[PDB]
């Protein structure tokens, strides 16, 4: 059985109670939601200093427990891996978090720190260093946030080549450590875009690093979105078993440079982007043919959207866009993509109603104890999430485009989900 | 064992002679047409060349091994194979007994009537106002034109037609053709004959030697117009010595001449615009023709023939020859055939036998040394395109490439082998390779099945294909192998004396067949193909050419050292990171292609006769690496990649290069930043011809000092970005000699925030010879770029305007030759209402402009 679909238009009367209700509960203040797209749910009333000084707590406090767990993995180690040099790594951390330093000094240390951290026995331990390269880098974020560092210095330390080939290695990397396992119980992670990587609480700070170069500089910012796809692809997140044509190779990104900026390269193409073109062209068929393989055409996607979005343009070709009419179905799998991690986060956030799961679900030191949001029911969560997840799917329901060629990548993902969401909620709303 | 050794030698030098005799014999007999050997000589010397095969295999196997196991082996190999040389002498001589000509096929075509001819209007009058063109034509002195294509195009139909229908604006005019083998006297004859019958009635009958003859040519044609056509030249002598004959100027005379070979025609014209190239016919044209030749009153094609005849025509390819016989065959005239019989003729008599007699006049008439080199084409499938270093290299791996001289690179040998194929128009050549040469190739297909069956009539190559091309029926010995269908399966049991493997197929049973037991081979290409991994690549000891292009491969064996003859290593798309130690000691190797993401290891000094290198990696390397480098004197392609490489080193790095003295090609790419090598006082290479940093976000600054014309005297390439150009740079690339085609980058403009600035160029003329192209993307101005007419030859420009600068002149005539030109337009400072004044204003400049060029505001 497939339980039916909401059918409700939205009610800015049913909006304010789930508005305050986001804006009020723990983990939706930080995200923001698809449903800022509808016309009339507006009324946030929403101020951020709160929750900057709630983030700064909430690092305090995780910092605090790994350097806990540090000395410990010290006393009893299975062949010494050096851990009083993470140690003296969290102690440089807490240092520069709780001062007020010149900035100068700040740039120097943290560059330092960085650097050399830079440079295989055991896998906690490099998921330590993984957590020390994040909680560093948030740092940064809150910092410049503090109002204690420029906007000029901001830019000179990031757009340094590596700062950049490490912002993407980190926010690929502790995006998979922490949630693979959980897509892949969920059953979603063959839907996992490194577009949309920016709208977990999780990744609010690079989402900030990437405005900021939206403010700035655009080409470095089409550089790192074409380096984490590429990042993403070697570490095992969407497996193509073959090779990719243009992501890990560094003459692509400059073609692809000089055509953004003079386009006419297109009309009289080199060699390059001869191949270039022929080879997005064999994607594109690939991705509109409908008996094809799942996992081939969810690829195609992928790598023709990473294309698409940071270098506008390349993939038109004006007539037979027409007849194929695959741009509305890229959006729709897009929106897809997007309204499955809100449901995947609020699955999630179902554990923290659990009555024993003290336990956290989301990850190593992703909430510190010392607030460990509770069991508490409350008097409106038990109708909002609901109410919720049914405006959710009556959100999507409208805009997605109905055929059957079409409908294997964006239909069934929705059906699958609001069956398994649909059976699980009741189970854990009695106890 | 001494004597062994002796014994050995004597023989082995004994057969070096017999097979340079066997050659000259064979040689000598392949020149003669099909219709004019007797069977005897043709078995003997289908015969003759299967010794010789085998012969070569012995002093291969000889020069290769070269114990007592092996010198027996040698030994019994070489008595057996004399035993067998004697035998066939013996059978030729018991059997020997010593105990007219056929016409020009091309003749009847002459008498074909006129309302057959479809669609020659339009090249007729434009040929015919190439002529006249003008009002005072009878007045200018005389010309030249020339008509150039491949058999079958319709040269001498279009000069026939032209010629009688202008015939009646002169005095005097004839109509000649010249054959393959001419004798000079014949020709001059027919010349005087046809100026006046009557006079020169018994001209054929004189016996005078060549002077008297253009003599009296001269004097006959003194003070009167002319037009003299001249037909099916295939070589330079013969119009070296005819020119003498039009050697007075005599205002208004006119000469045709047509011909196959594209050299003939250059050297008869005297500006490459009185040169006429046929092209085929379109699409409707073709139709038309096919139509009215078979359904020729209905004119109404039956819907189930739709499909097939499209397929027919396309196959056909726009040439009347190949569309006139095709539809011969299908008209059958007391029946149109059945579908299903079109069917299989698609999938698959007199005229046949004269359009195949007429095409291989162009096999016929090659070098001894090229017809190898072209059946050869035969493995490859039908319509795709092949690349040119793929075949180079394994035409030099084959052998099939040799020379005497001390002092010759066979990579430029080759080159001259592909090109002289390409000049006498029996390949289509396509696109540019990025150093500067042909990319690829394409075949008609009729020429494709007429190259097929000759190579199989002798055993040169075997294509596997299931639904034709199977087997052959009774055949132990099978030397070169084409796998194109995966569906067959091979035994490979017999087929022990293998040279060359080669598979087509993207199939899993491709990789199926096993390699091992092929033991000696010279050829092993296997690109394209889903292989994982070959261990058996070892123990080979005879390969030339390993070819793994785009394989599953993911390490080699680290017993690639043995094999101390190879040629070309080509690892490109494969998965490999780390290449074994041991490919240090591959003292013959001159051809290396690899991705920048492989480490290399150390001892690459050892590695001299490396010709062509490609994407060093350069990163995470100490010094005495990059001295080393400085040792690969005779290497003529470079790639570099900069990319961990530290730039503090590089000093020694532009020593390492300036010490190669040959050299053509050369890349630099870097990611971002300030290129910190090829510093000022560098002194380049002198040969150097093409220089390319594809870069296009690491800058230089100002400009290299070592961009002056007396250091770079040959340079016919180029493509730079600077941080910021001046005004007297441009300056610097007029002085450039051939400069052919260029581009520029303003990094300011785009990544910095300045503006477009306007370069002035000033106190010169003749600033740009032999400019073509020329992209001067960031700064842009057209009229002062260019004074007094500077640049004759450009044909494409791209340049960039603000649109601040409505109120500088946009005449396109200082260019004659413009053709195309590409602008964008920066419409932030100024407003739209300027905008479109700017844009129709560009607009009429280019319109104005005689040959009107196309524009593209973007
Ligand atoms: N426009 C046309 N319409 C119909 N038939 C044509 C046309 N052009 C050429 N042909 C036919 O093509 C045949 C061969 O053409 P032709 O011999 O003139 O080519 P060619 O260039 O002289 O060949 P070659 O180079 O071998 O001398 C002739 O029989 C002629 O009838």
């Amino acid at each position: 059985v497939n339980f039916p679909f909401p059918k409700k238009m939205i009610t800015e009367s049913n909006s304010k109670d789930i508005r305050e209700y986001l804006a009020s509960t723990f983990p939706f203040e930080q995200q923001s939601t698809i449903l800022d797209s509808v016309k009339s749910i507006a009324k946030v009333q929403i101020d951020d200093r709160k929750a900057f000084d709630l983030q700064l707590k909430f690092r305090q406090e995780n910092l605090a427990e790994l350097k806990d767990q540090i000395i410990l993995s010290l006393g009893a180690n299975n062949g010494n891996q050096n851990w009083q040099k993470l140690l003296d790594y969290t102690n440089k951390l807490d240092e520069l978090s709780n001062t007020k330093i010149s900035p100068e000094e700040f740039i120097e240390e943290i560059q330092k720190v960085l650097y050399k951290v830079k440079l295989s026995t055991s896998k906690l331990y490099s998921q330590f260093n993984l957590s020390i390269q994040d909680f560093a880098l948030q740092i940064i974020h809150s910092k410049y946030k503090s109002n204690q560092i420029s906007q000029n210095d901001l830019l000179k330390l990031i757009t340094e080549d590596e700062m950049l080939k490490i912002l993407a290695k980190t926010k690929v990397l502790t995006y998979k450590m922490k949630y693979f396992d959980s897509a892949s119980k969920m059953g979603i992670n063959k839907y996992i875009s490194t577009e949309m990587m920016d709208l977990d609480w999780q990744f609010s700070h690079y989402k900030t690093f990437n405005d900021a170069l939206k403010k700035n500089k655009a080409s470095d910012s089409s550089y790192l979105g074409w380096l984490t796809h590429g990042y993403s692809i070697k570490y095992g997140l969407s497996p193509n078993n073959e090779r990719s044509m243009f992501f890990q190779d560094g003459r692509k990104y400059a073609e692809l440079y000089a055509f953004s900026k003079s386009p006419h390269r297109k009309i009289i193409p080199g060699e390059h982007l001869k191949d270039l073109l022929a080879k997005i062209n064999k994607s594109k068929g690939i991705f509109l043919d409908q008996n094809a393989l799942l996992d081939k055409r969810i690829y195609a996607f992928h790598e023709l959207n990473t294309l698409e979005t940071h270098f506008p343009g390349i993939t038109s070709s004006f007539t037979d866009d027409l007849k194929s009419n695959y741009r509305k179905k890229m959006e729709s799998v897009s929106l897809t993509c997007q309204v499955l991690q809100e449901i995947g986060n609020i699955h999630r956030f179902i554990e923290s109603k659990v009555p024993y799961h003290s336990s956290t679900e989301y990850g190593l030191f992703s909430i510190p104890k010392i607030f460990s949001i509770p069991i508490d029911y409350k008097h409106g969560e038990k109708e909002n999430l609901v109410s919720y997840v049914d405006f959710l799917y009556s959100t999507a329901h409208e805009r997605i485009l109905q055929d059957n060629s079409i409908n294997q990548l964006c239909l069934d993902p929705l059906q699958e989900s609001l069956n398994r969401i649909k059976s699980n909620i009741p189970v854990f709303f009695n106890l | 064992t001494i004597t062994l050794e002796k014994k050995v030698r004597k023989g082995i030098e004994s057969l070096i002679t017999e097979l340079k005799l066997m050659q000259a014999v064979l040689s000598k007999v392949s020149k003669v047409p099909a219709d004019q050997l007797d069977e005897g000589v043709k078995i003997w010397a289908g015969n003759v060349k299967e010794l010789s095969y085998q012969m070569e295999d012995i002093v291969d196997a000889f020069m290769v091994r070269v114990n007592g196991k092996d010198l027996h082996r040698i030994s019994a190999a070489l008595e057996e194979v004399v035993l067998q040389a004697k035998q066939l002498a013996e059978l030729r001589q018991r059997y020997e007994q010593e105990m007219q000509t056929s016409v020009d096929p091309r003749m009847m075509a002459l008498y074909t009537d006129v309302t057959e001819l479809v669609g020659i209007e339009e090249t007729r009058d434009k040929l015919i106002n190439m002529l006249t063109e003008g009002d005072d034509w009878s007045k200018h002195p005389l010309k030249t034109i020339s008509i150039v294509g491949f058999g079958g195009l319709g040269k001498t139909t279009l000069a026939k037609a032209a010629y009688d229908k202008i015939k009646v604006q002169f005095d005097c005019g004839a109509f000649v053709s010249v054959s393959r083998n001419p004798e000079m006297k014949k020709v001059l004859k027919d010349i005087l004959y046809g100026l006046d019958k009557v006079k020169y009635e018994n001209i054929h009958n004189a016996a005078r030697d060549e002077k008297y003859l253009i003599d009296d040519i001269i004097e006959f044609l003194n003070d009167k117009r002319y037009l003299i056509v001249i037909d099916d030249i295939w070589n330079e002598k013969a119009w070296e010595l005819i020119k003498c004959a039009f050697s007075k100027k005599s205002p208004g005379s006119r000469l045709i001449t047509t011909t196959r070979n594209v050299s003939v025609s250059e050297a008869c014209c005297s500006s490459e615009d009185d040169i006429y190239r046929m092209e085929p016919l379109s699409n409707d044209v073709s139709r038309t023709l096919f139509c009215k030749r078979i359904f020729s009153q209905e004119e109404g094609c039956p819907q189930e023939l739709l499909k097939v005849s499209e397929e027919i025509l396309k196959k056909c390819g726009g040439v009347p020859l190949a569309i006139i016989t095709i539809a011969s065959l299908l008209a059958n005239k007391g029946h149109i055939k059945a579908k299903d019989e079109w069917y299989a003729l698609l999938s698959s008599n007199r005229s046949l036998e004269q359009m195949k007699k007429i095409l291989l006049f162009s096999y016929y008439d090659l070098p001894s040394y090229l017809k190898p080199c072209l059946l050869y084409l035969s493995i490859f499938p039908e319509d795709r395109e092949i690349r040119r270093a793929r075949l180079v290299w394994r035409w030099i791996s084959e052998g099939f490439v040799y020379s005497e001289k001390q002092d010759i690179s066979l990579y430029e040998l080759g080159d001259s082998y592909f090109n002289e194929l390409v000049n006498r128009s029996m390949i289509q050549p396509i696109g540019i390779d990025d150093e500067g040469k042909v990319k690829a190739c394409r075949v008609h297909d009729m020429v494709l099945d007429l190259i097929c069956s000759l190579s199989s009539e002798e055993n040169f190559v075997t294509i596997l294909d299931d639904p034709r091309r199977k087997m052959p029926n009774s055949e132990s010995k099978v030397r070169r192998l084409s796998i194109q269908n995966s569906k067959i399966d091979v035994d490979t049991t017999r087929m022990e004396h293998m040279r060359s493997v080669t598979v087509f197929s993207d199939n899993v049973v491709g990789k199926v067949l096993d390699i091992s037991r092929f033991k000696v081979l010279r050829v092993l290409d296997l690109e394209g193909c889903h292989v994982s991994d070959v261990g058996y690549v070892g123990n080979l000891l005879h390969l030339r050419y390993l070819g793994l292009k785009g394989t599953h491969v993911k390490d080699l064996p680290m017993e690639v050292g043995k094999l101390q003859f190879l040629l070309t290593l080509d690892l490109r798309g494969t998965k490999i990171e780390v290449l074994p130690w041991s490919v240090v000691q591959l003292r013959r190797l001159m051809c290396l292609y690899v991705d920048y993401g492989m480490k290399l290891p150390s001892g690459i000094g050892n590695l001299t006769f490396l010709e062509v290198l490609d994407d060093l990696g350069l990163s995470d390397v100490d010094l005495d690496f990059v001295k080393e480098l400085g040792r690969l004197t005779k290497l003529r392609v470079l790639r570099l990649d900069f990319h961990g490489f530290d730039q503090s080193m590089g000093k020694a790095l532009e020593e390492s290069i300036s010490n190669m003295y040959k050299l053509d090609s050369l890349d630099v790419f870097v990611n971002r930043g300030l290129i910190n090598c090829l510093s000022e006082h560098w002194v380049p290479p002198p040969r150097l011809c093409r220089l390319a940093f594809p870069s296009k976000r690491s800058w230089f600054k100002t400009l290299p000092s070592w961009i002056n014309p007396s250091s770079l005297p040959l340079l016919s390439y180029l493509d730079i970005t600077l941080f910021e150009v001046r005004s007297e740079d441009i300056q610097l690339l007029g002085t450039l000699p051939a400069l052919v085609y260029l581009e520029i980058w303003n990094y300011s403009v785009f990544e910095e925030a300045h503006e477009v600035e306007a370069p002035v160029l000033s106190s010169g003329a003749a600033l740009f010879p032999c400019a073509t192209e020329c992209r001067f993307i960031g700064i842009g101005a057209v009229p002062s770029m260019f004074p007094q007419g500077a640049a004759p030859r450009l044909k494409r420009l791209w340049f960039t305007f603000p649109a601040k600068w409505s109120s500088i002149g946009l005449g396109m005539r200082h260019l004659p030759s413009l053709q195309r030109v590409v602008v964008d337009v920066i419409s932030e400072g100024a407003s739209r209402e300027e905008a479109d004044e700017a844009e129709a204003a560009l607009r009429a400049a280019a319109e104005d402009h005689p040959n009107r060029p196309i524009l593209d505001i973007w």
